[PDB]
């Protein structure tokens, strides 16, 4: 589930395993590497939806829903200024790729379980 | 200090809004295209893309360029 999600993402801040953006996304896809992305939802995307999903529909590529795009970027990392409490302006971002290198996780397993159902 | 001579001013440049749409295009079935062509380079591999001009083809960081 979503804190699954961001144990996970946290795993792969520390770990250095994320791939930010959409072009760097993009390039981790077509690299043939790339294992889990996350497209968030109720966007300004007259293209950019049906544009990602022609990208995410090939094989073995799954997909997350995730509401609001300020909420996510607290997960990957993207912005954190003025840390005593909460954040003061975090931007936030599109898509995330992964690189699960610290396979060892009960999150991970009930992501992907919740993933090959 | 100013001078008489005018001033030298560096590039200013131009900024491109979700300019990746512009890499691929979409068809109301469900494939995927390559708009523009794919540098065979090795470390220039297949992540990058390369420019459309008018006479020639050039790529980013690996420098192939490609004319009629």
């Amino acid at each position: 589930v979503n804190t699954a999600l961001q144990e996970v993402l946290k795993t792969a801040l520390i770990h250095d395993g994320l791939a930010r953006g959409i072009r760097e996304a993009a390039k981790a896809l077509d690299k043939r590497q790339a294992h889990l992305c996350v497209l968030a939802s109720n966007c300004d995307e007259p293209m950019y939806v049906k544009l990602v999903e022609a990208l995410c529909a090939e094989h073995q590529i799954n997909l997350i829903k995730v509401d609001d795009n300020k909420k996510l970027g607290e997960w990957v990392g993207l912005c954190k200024i003025d840390r005593e409490g909460k954040p003061r302006k975090v931007v936030g971002c599109s898509c995330v790729v992964v690189k699960d290198y610290g396979k060892e996780s009960q999150a991970k397993d009930v992501i992907e379980e919740y993933f090959k159902c | 200090k100013s001078y008489t001579t005018p001033k030298k001013n560096k590039h200013k440049r131009k900024k491109v809004k979700l300019a990746v749409l512009k890499y691929y295009k979409v068809d109301e079935n469900g494939k995927i295209s390559r708009l523009r062509r794919e540098c065979p380079s090795d470390e220039c591999g297949a992540g990058v893309f390369m420019a459309s001009h008018f006479d020639r083809h050039y790529c980013g960081k690996c420098c192939l360029t490609y004319c009629f």
